[PDB]
This record gives C-alpha cells, structure tokens and sequence, in this order.
C-alpha cells in the first residue's frame, strides 16, 4: 500500500500522541491544584464524600 | 477542635495529590511528548518517497 | 460519508462537556453558599444569643439564600442548562445514525434541594431543624454534581471512541 | 482469470483487519471500565462507610455498567460486528476458489 | 432528482424528532443515489466494449 | 504502598520498551528504505534498452 | 531462529527477578515485625511486673504476629510466590534449548 490519498500510520501517530497530550494536561492540573480529585469529573464518589466531610 | 483537626486531615488523605510522584511523572511526560512530535513528523513523510519513482 | 458524518456527533459531544462544566462550576458556588448557611442556622439556633444577633444571622441566611437561587438561575451554557430543572433530559449525539447519549438533567435550585425561596428561621427551634434541612439539601446537591461529572467523563470517552 | 481474481481475496482480508481493529479499540474502552467498576466494587466493600458514600459508589459502578453496554452496542464497522455477538463467526477470502479464513466470534 | 430519490422539493424538519427521521431519510436516498450512478457507470462500460466489438 | 511501587515495575519491566535500541533501529531502517526507493527505481527502467534495439 | 528465540529467555529472567524483589520487601516488612517481637517478649520476660502489663505486651506481640502473617501471604506476583511457601521452586528459561534457571523457594 503506497496511497497517496492516506496515512494511517500518521492517524495511529496522532493518537498516541493525543492520548500522551491528556496525560500531560491531567499531570499539570494535579500539580497546579495540588490535589487529585479536584472535581466531580476526577471521581465523582469520593469527591462528594470529601465536600461533605469538608 | 481537635475533631475539626482529624476531620480535616481526614479530608486531606482522602484527596491530596502526591507531588514527589508527580514531579517524577511531568518529565517523563514532556519527554515522552517530544518523542510523540518526533515519530509523527517521521511518519508524515511516508509519501514523499513515492514522487522519486517518476 | 458516513465517516465524514462524525464531526456532528463529536461536536454534540463537546457541547454536552461545555453544558456539564458550566453546571459543575455553578454547583461549586451553590456548595459554598449551603455550607454557610449550614454555619449560620448552626449558630442561630443556640438559645444564648440575644435578639439582635438573632436577626443579623437571620439577614445573612436570606441574603445566601437569594444568592443561590441567583447563582442557580445563571447556570446556562447558549441557552440551554442540564441543572435548573428547564428540562426533563438531553441527549447527545452518539453515532452516526443519530442514537443518543442520554443524560437525566440534575435540579440545584433552592426547589430541587427541598428549599424554597421564602424559606426562613424565625425561633431556635426553627433553626434547629433548618440546620438537619440544610445538611440534607447539600447532600443532594453533591450527589446531583457527581452525577454530572461522571456523565461528563462518559462523554470525554465516548468522543475518544468515536 | 484465476490470477487476477486474487483482488477480491485482499479486499475481503482488508476488511476484516478493520473489523477487528474497531473491535479492538471497543474492547480497550471496556477493558477501563471493567478496571474502574473493579476499583469502585472494592471501594464499596468497606464496612465503615456511611450511607451516602455507599449509594454513591452504587450510582458510579450502575453508570460505568450502562457506559460498557453502549460501547459494547456501538462497536461496529459497516453494519457487522464481531465483538457484539450478532453473529457467531466472520468469514473472510483465503483464496481464488472461495477458501474460507474462519474467525470465530468473540462476545465482548 | 428529488422525487426520483424519495425526497421532495419541500422537504424539511420543523422539530429535533423530525430531523431524527430526515436522517434516515437521507441514508436511503443517498444510497438508491448511489446504487443507480453505478448502474449508470456499468451500463457506459458495457458500451465502450460493444463500440470495440462493433 | 510498596507492594503497588513493585506491580507497577513489574509491569514496566513486562512491557515498557528500551528506546536506546530503537534509535539505531530507526536509522537503519531509514538507510534501507531509501535504498529500497533507489532499487526499484532502478528496476522499473528495464523497460528503457528495448527502444534501442528498433 | 535460534538467536531469535532468546527473547522469551529475557522476559523469563526479567519475570523471576521481579518475583524475588516482591519477596525481599515482604522479607524486610517481616524482618521489622521479628525484630518488634523480640523486644516484646523480652520486655514480657521480665519478672517484677503486673498483669495488665503482661495482657497489654500479649495483645502487642499478638498483633504483630498477625501483620507477619498477613505480609507473608500477600508476596504474590501474578499468581505465583517463591515466599509463601506455595510451591517447592521456580524455574526460569536460561537458555534458548529450555534449560533452566533453578531458584528454590525459602518460605518466610
């Protein structure tokens, strides 16, 4: 396969690099809040256990 | 007010992050993107090749 | 075609995931106003106090309770809200034959916590039983919240998938 | 003739390698959430949690069944499927004569 | 044309139900679309090699 | 916690691979591509010597 | 084929050696408690005390006994354990023929 009218290669690439891409974002918001549960998005059991205990 | 305080490191252990960890984890992570950017960059190329045949 | 009919369904995605944070950052206000007011009915309804900080403690829970049903009122995203009872559900797109992803729609104004916008102490007695009122209204506001964000993480995986 | 005859044959395994790479990202989408309803179940196996952080744990571990059942539903490519179950198993070319490449489905 | 393809000239979707079923719609004419284009194309291939024989 | 530290090597030690190697791999399979390229480029001008014969 | 078969050779190798660390942090975690008990039999050793001492150094002692159990029953490593006592040995490829790498199991 040499097609010039695709490139799953650079399609499998570019989600790899996506999913690398989260990781670092997830990583920089624990490090900037300094907690990781931050929200109900994070997990939504043990952020509404924490709010009432809070 | 000692309750309060046991409440709240409760509270505290229950979401804090770990940053000794997570310092370890954004350099492997800036790295591992670099290295992402790189392939992909590679692998978008894959098409040149094909002009040299003709 | 039907590949290049995606871009309708991720985009539904991504509108639900903005709807979902605009609600998540009003319930975070409206968990902050209830946790004061938890504080002020709790100090009301000691029987020492004498009538003039009765009423001043009775001022600032009127004056919370306006501000959460301001803040609740406020919770829109382009018109349309998931947490203020305007509708029932909504449902998002999921693939490209037009299934859905529902999404029950969760109430956090004062009358879908069990308030209401008169509600008010006037004895300790009153107070009292508004501080058990309050305790029960922030639960269920936490667990509408943890609703929607586990909705939102559905989405976030859903439009990987897709 | 029967030379020629081989596009067919590379056409039919084409698509069944992308029927199992949709396939395969399916999977790895319920593969997370089978590890989160894990962590959730023995979260909730705790004596000494209260009553909220019970029912809590009990609406997430329901959220991430009914999510596995539509990720499980939506995995399809061109209106067949063999992680769903709707058909026992995929035959593919493996020759000019009609030669078979049997794949047994694998419900997921 | 539009009424060759199960549509109409004032076909539309007054609702979210409606557009709901004009997707179907659509997918069906879409695909009869299609189905007579290639029967248009094998019909011109079946010319050119009867204008070769003749 | 340092049963989790040692799963988690574990794992690592499973599955993660070693770049070091394939940063000499990528280069020689680049070196080999481009003589792939240049080889069939040579191949396809068989076709050139026939017009000399008429 | 031979030079290529070596791999599962490493991956063996890189499997036992991650068995046997598992087992020497549940060594040192059992070591700490053998030590902690040393000291509680010792104190308990002694003569001119009173009763409630005595039960409150027992229940000590007693409960370090159970951690020591407990950390030698969790050494596992994907099903396997040269620690627990689970099996007489482990044996691991050293060489592409299927010769392999004998390590005898020492109960903790």
């Amino acid at each position: 396969l040499n097609s010039i009218n695709t490139n799953a290669g650079a399609m499998i690439a570019l989600q790899n690099l996506n999913g690398t891409n989260s990781e670092l974002t997830t990583v920089q918001q624990r490090i900037n809040t300094g907690k990781k549960i931050a929200s109900a998005k994070d997990n939504g059991a043990i952020w509404a256990t924490a709010k009432n205990q809070s | 007010g000692k309750l309060q305080d046991s409440l709240d490191a409760g509270v505290g252990n229950l979401v804090d992050a770990d940053l000794a960890k997570e310092s370890a984890k954004l350099q492997s992570l800036q790295t591992k993107q670099q290295l992402g950017v790189q392939a992909l960059s590679i692998a978008n190329q894959s098409s040149s090749s094909i002009l040299s045949l003709f | 075609a039907t590949a290049a009919s995606m871009n309708a369904v991720k985009d539904s995605l991504q509108r639900g995931q903005s709807t979902i944070d605009v609600a998540l950052a009003a319930g975070d206000t409206i968990t902050d106003l209830l946790g004061k007011m938890k504080e002020k009915a709790l100090a009301a309804s000691d029987t020492s106090l004498n009538t003039a900080s009765f009423n001043a403690l009775k001022s600032d829970f009127d004056s919370l309770r306006d501000q959460i049903e301001k803040a609740a009122t406020n919770a829109k995203f382009n018109g349309v809200s998931i947490a203020d009872g305007s509708t029932t559900k909504l449902t998002f797109l999921a693939n490209s034959d037009g299934s859905g992803f529902t999404v029950n729609a969760k109430t956090i104004s004062l009358a879908g916590i069990g308030l209401t916008t008169t509600s008010t102490f006037t004895t300790a007695a009153a107070a009292k039983t508004m501080i058990g009122t309050i305790d029960t209204a922030l639960q269920t506001a936490t667990n509408k919240l943890a609703s929607l964000g586990t909705s939102s993480v559905g989405l976030d995986t859903h439009l990987t998938f897709v």
